[PDB]
């Protein structure tokens, strides 16, 4: 349970992966609403899991940070760079057009499926290593995915809040600032200016 | 005496006594602490 | 052992005497509802214990500084002193730790005997106990929690809260330490009272 | 200098207004001998005016371009004594009055003829309930928490 | 830019999206959304001018892509293309940051 000594809501019974009985507002009363929330949460966590290395690694390799990489589109006639090399077709209309074309039709086939389990965990071509064959390890991996994804969502909230607090810098720069002298530079300075 | 005290407990007499005491308190406060626009004690 | 705060007045019905420190002092009928009384017992205990710690911290270091054993700033001037960390980091750490421990205490208040178990090392658990007096690790010397000890604790707590109110009011009206106020009173009491500071 | 307002102790127009008030009072004072009662009353009025202007200057009030103090109710901590502290005091007193009245109405609710206790106030019960509004915020908060403040009809 | 190339590309992409990607969702939504008054459709309520043109909406396309969808998605494509052209012509607008 998320909060020890607190009764569980009636909508949740602990059978779901990552079901710790946390729903203070009671958003998941309707079972199909809860199923939709499970699918949406899984998609959000998977996107944040792809996000977190995609933010940390370019900062660690000295290519800027996750807010510098979006500066070029702000400039008139900006040129995008990958690994320090400018992509010849990397302009904002072309990038936006290919993103709209390819991000659609991959989010469209995901909506064609009607099975809820396949909507959450499709399998098939997306499970080439056969990790979902054994059921017990399948539920264990479901719980691991849920926990790491909730951690990734919390990390992305930290990303946004640290960018708002410290405009125009990277999260690893904030980590180095904390590691320089942790007793003086932290959340306390912005929480009490 | 009980009837007179009941008359003193009726609405206009009690209201007159209460509002006269309140008005006297406010007038004395305004004499001893005149021209109060802010609350400067804190 | 019940007693009366006012000998003439009768005790209220909801203050029969089961609770320690019961003198029938509810003239404003704040604790008429049993849930309100249950909450107010815990509130009184926590406020009184914190007042004990606070009044000790603002009295004894000042007395030792006036004696000359140590050189400690006053309780009102201790905020501006220099420490290894700034006040904001200390406040954040205190907020985190207090959020955890007071949420645990609030769970025990809402439903007694529900958060007695360690969440990390599950083999450790507090013995069954009344709300507001958590034994086990919080009582390392195994002192008996008799009703006499509870009454003494509540009396000292009420005295400590009164002393803290006196502390803050005296510093608000004179701007000096409470022990300095006591020394000024002891210099000549009849011209150093509440009256001559106004 | 919030909203382009000079402080009243550093405002030329504030001193000018004080000068006009004192000049008018002196013009009224010149009609009587200094040892008379009207002269003493006028002198007391002038001293009260001087004290008022000095207090308004020292209170931290911001004076506008017309020489009059302007209250700021936006919540600025420099001017919490203009609105917020008197507002809290008023809310406390009004909650006291409302809680005492509600307690009196609740107490006389279950009687044979409750209206007789409204035209003729039963003074001992009212005086017993008068000081119950001293702790009105605590009582109101607990009554709201126990669901006794509202009636579900 | 070249207006012909941008207009053709945007119209083609919009028609492709309408025909292939966003076709089933749109068809289901028009199946669920039909204007009715007093529990009956506008035409059968007594309005002779509210009859749906079943001849204009009949198409030989395998999926049912008719002329009205062509007009709508071409309107989307032309609007997007002209937005792109007019924005690319202007070397200004939220650029200073
Ligand atoms: C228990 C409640 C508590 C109370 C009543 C006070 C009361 C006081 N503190 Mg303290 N403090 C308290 C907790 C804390 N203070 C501080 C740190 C400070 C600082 C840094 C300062 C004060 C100051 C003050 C004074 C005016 C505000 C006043 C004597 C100020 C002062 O000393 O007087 C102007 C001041 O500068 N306090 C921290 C660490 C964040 C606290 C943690 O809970
Ligand atoms: C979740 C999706 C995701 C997205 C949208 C991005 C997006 C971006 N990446 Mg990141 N990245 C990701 C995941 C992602 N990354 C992962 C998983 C890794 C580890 C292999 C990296 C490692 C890198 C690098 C980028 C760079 C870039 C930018 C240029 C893209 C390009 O093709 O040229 C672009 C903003 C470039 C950059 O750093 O910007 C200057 C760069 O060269 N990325
Ligand atoms: C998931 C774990 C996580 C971790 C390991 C970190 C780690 C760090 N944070 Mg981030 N952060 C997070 C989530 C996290 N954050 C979230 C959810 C928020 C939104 C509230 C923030 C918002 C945030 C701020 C506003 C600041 C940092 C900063 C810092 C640094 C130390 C100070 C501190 O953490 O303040 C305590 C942070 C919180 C109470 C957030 C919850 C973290 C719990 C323990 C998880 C350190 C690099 C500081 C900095 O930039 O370094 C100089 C700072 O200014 N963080
Ligand atoms: C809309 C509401 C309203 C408000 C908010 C005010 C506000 C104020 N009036 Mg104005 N006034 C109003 C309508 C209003 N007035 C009307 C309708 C009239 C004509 C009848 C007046 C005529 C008037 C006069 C003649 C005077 C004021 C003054 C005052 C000031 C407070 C008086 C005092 O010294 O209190 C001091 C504090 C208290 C009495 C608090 C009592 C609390 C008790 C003791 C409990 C303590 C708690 C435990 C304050 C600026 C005075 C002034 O000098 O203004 C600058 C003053 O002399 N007013
Ligand atoms: C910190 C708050 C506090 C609280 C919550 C309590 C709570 C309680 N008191 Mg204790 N008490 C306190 C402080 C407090 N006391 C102090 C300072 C003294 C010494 C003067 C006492 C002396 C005392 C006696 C002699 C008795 C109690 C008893 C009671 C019980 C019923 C009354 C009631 O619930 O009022 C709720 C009270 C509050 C919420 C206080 C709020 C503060 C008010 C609104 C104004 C602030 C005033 C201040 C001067 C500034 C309840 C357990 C009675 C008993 O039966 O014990 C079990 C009993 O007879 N108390
Ligand atoms: C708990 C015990 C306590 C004690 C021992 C003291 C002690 C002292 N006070 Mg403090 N004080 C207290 C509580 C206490 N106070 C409380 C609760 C308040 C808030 C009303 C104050 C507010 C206060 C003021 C405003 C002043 C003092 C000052 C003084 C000193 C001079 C006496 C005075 O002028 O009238 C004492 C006034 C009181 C209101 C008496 C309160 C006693 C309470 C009700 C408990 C008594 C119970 C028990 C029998 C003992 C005296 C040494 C004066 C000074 O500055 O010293 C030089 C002064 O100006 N006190
Ligand atoms: C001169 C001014 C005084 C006028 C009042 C005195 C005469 C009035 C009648 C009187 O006292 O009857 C005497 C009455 C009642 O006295 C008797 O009481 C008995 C009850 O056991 C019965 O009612 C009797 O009939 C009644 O006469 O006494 C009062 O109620 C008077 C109360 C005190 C009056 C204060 C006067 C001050 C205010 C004046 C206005
Ligand atoms: C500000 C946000 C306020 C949100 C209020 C809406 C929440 C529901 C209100 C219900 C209510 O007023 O009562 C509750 C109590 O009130 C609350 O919990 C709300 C308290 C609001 C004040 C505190 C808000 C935060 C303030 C921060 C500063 C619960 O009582 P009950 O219905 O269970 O009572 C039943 C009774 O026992 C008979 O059976
Ligand atoms: C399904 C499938 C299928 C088939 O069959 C097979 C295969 C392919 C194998 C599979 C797949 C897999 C995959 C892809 C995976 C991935 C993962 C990830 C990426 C994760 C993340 C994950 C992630 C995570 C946890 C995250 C975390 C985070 C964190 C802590 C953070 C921190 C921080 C820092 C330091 C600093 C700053 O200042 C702040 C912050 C920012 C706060
Ligand atoms: C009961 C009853 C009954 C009826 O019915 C009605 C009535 C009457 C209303 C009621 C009431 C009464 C009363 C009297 C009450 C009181 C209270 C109080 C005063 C509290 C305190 C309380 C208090 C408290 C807690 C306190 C606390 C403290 C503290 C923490 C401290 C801290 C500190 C220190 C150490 C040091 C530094 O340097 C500073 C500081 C930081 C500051
Ligand atoms: C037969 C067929 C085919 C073909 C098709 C096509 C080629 C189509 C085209 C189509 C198109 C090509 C369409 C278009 C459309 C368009 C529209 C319908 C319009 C639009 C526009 C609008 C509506 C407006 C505009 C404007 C103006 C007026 C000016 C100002 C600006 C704006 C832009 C607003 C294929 C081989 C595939 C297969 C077999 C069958």
């Amino acid at each position: 349970e998320w909060m020890p000594g607190q009764p569980r809501p009636a909508h949740l019974d602990g059978s779901a992966p990552g079901d710790f009985g946390f729903d203070p507002l009671g958003l998941g009363e309707v079972p199909e609403n809860l199923e939709r929330f499970k699918e949406s949460e899984l998609i959000h966590c998977r996107w944040a899991m792809l996000a977190v290395p995609g933010i940390l690694v370019p900062e660690a390799l000295g290519l800027g940070n996750w807010v510098k990489a979006q500066e070029w589109a702000a400039l008139p006639g900006g040129q995008a760079t990958y690994l320090g090399n400018p992509v010849p077709w990397g302009n904002l209309p072309t990038i936006l057009a290919i993103e709209f074309l390819a991000i659609a039709f991959v989010e469209h086939q995901r909506s064609m499926e009607k099975d809820s389990e396949k909507k959450k965990y499709p399998g098939g071509a997306f499970d080439p290593l056969g990790y979902s064959k054994d059921p017990k390890k399948f539920e264990e991996l479901k719980l691991k995915e849920i926990k790491n994804g909730r951690l990734a969502l919390l990390a992305f909230v930290g990303f946004c809040i640290q960018q708002s607090a410290y405009p125009g810098t990277g999260p690893l720069e904030n980590l180095a600032t904390h590691l320089a002298d942790p007793w003086h530079n932290n959340i306390g300075d912005i929480v009490i200016p | 005496m009980r009837d007179f005290k009941t008359y003193l407990s009726v609405a206009p007499v009690l209201s007159t006594l209460w509002f006269g005491s309140l008005a006297g308190l406010l007038i004395e406060i305004n004499r001893f602490f005149p021209d109060a626009l802010t609350f400067p004690f804190f | 052992k019940k007693g009366e705060w006012l000998p003439g007045l009768a005790s209220p019905g909801y203050l029969t005497g089961s609770l320690p420190g019961d003198n029938g002092f509810d003239p404003l009928a704040l604790a008429e509802d049993p849930e309100n009384l249950r909450w107010f017992v815990q509130a009184e205990l926590v406020n009184g214990r914190w007042a004990m710690l606070g009044v000790a911290g603002m009295l004894l270091p000042e007395v030792f500084t006036s004696i000359g054993i140590i050189d400690v700033p006053k309780w009102y001037d201790a905020g501006k002193s220099e420490y290894f960390a700034s006040s904001s980091t200390l406040f954040v750490i205190e907020f985190i730790l207090f959020h955890y421990v007071e949420i645990r205490r609030w769970q025990d208040i809402k439903n007694p005997g529900c958060v007695n178990q360690d969440p990390i090392f599950k083999q450790y658990s507090l013995p069954p106990n009344e709300c507001g007096y958590p034994g086990g690790i919080f009582n390392p010397l195994n002192f008996a929690p008799t009703t006499e000890a509870k009454e003494k604790e509540l009396a000292n707590g009420r005295l400590a809260m009164l002393a803290f109110l006196g502390f803050i009011v005296q510093h608000n009206v004179t701007g000096k330490g409470p022990f300095d106020n006591l020394q000024q009173h002891l210099s000549d009491p009849w011209h150093n009272t509440i009256i001559q500071t106004f | 200098d919030i909203a382009g307002l000079t402080p009243c102790k550093e405002s030329k127009q504030f001193a000018k207004r004080e000068k006009q008030a004192l000049k008018k009072l002196q013009a009224s004072l010149k009609l009587y001998a200094d040892d008379s009662a009207p002269a003493l009353a006028i002198k007391a009025t002038m001293e009260k005016t001087k004290k008022r202007f000095d207090n308004y200057g020292k209170y931290g009030l911001l004076c506008g371009s017309d020489g009059l103090p302007h209250l700021i109710v936006s919540g600025d901590q420099r001017h919490w004594g203009e609105f917020i502290t008197p507002g809290i005091l008023f809310l406390y007193i009004a909650g006291w009055i409302g809680w005492v009245g509600r307690s009196y109405l609740i107490a006389i609710r279950d009687e044979k003829k409750p209206t007789q206790k409204e035209i003729i106030i039963d003074v001992p019960l009212a005086s017993s309930l008068l000081f119950r509004g001293f702790s009105w915020p605590v009582a109101a908060y607990r009554e709201l928490l126990n669901g006794e403040l509202v009636d579900n009809n | 830019l070249s207006p012909s190339l941008v207009i053709s590309l945007s119209t083609g992409l919009s028609l492709f999206l309408g025909r292939f990607v966003f076709f089933n969702f749109q068809r289901e939504n028009m199946a669920k959304q039909v204007p009715e008054q007093n529990g009956m459709s506008h035409f059968e309520a007594g309005d002779t001018r509210a009859k749906e043109y079943v001849s204009l909406l009949k198409s030989n396309d395998p999926v049912g892509f008719n002329i009205v969808d062509v007009l709508a998605w071409g309107s989307i494509g032309h609007i997007v293309a002209y937005y792109i052209l007019a924005t690319a012509s202007n070397g200004y607008d939220p650029s200073f940051f």
